[PDB]
């Protein structure tokens, strides 16, 4: 769902760099 | 093993009388723990 009203500002926080591999 | 990243563990306990070598005859591994932890392995080291 969109989170418009909650994660919106911009908000420049939210970052994107095998199944169910965690990449940190 | 690893799949899907479930890390999966097998065991068997048994009594031996042979000091030198793992014994000659069959006995099968029961599963006792599985592990949802999707993390990349390549190396292991035992703790003592």
């Amino acid at each position: 769902w969109n989170s418009n009203n909650l994660d919106s500002k911009g908000n420049y926080n939210y970052l994107y760099r095998k199944p169910f591999e965690r990449d940190i | 093993k690893n799949i899907d990243g479930y890390f999966k563990i097998y065991s068997k306990h048994t009594p031996i009388n042979l000091v030198r070598d793992l014994p000659q005859g069959f006995s099968a591994l029961e599963p006792l723990v599985d592990l949802p932890i999707g993390i990349n392995i390549t190396r292991f080291q035992t703790l003592l």
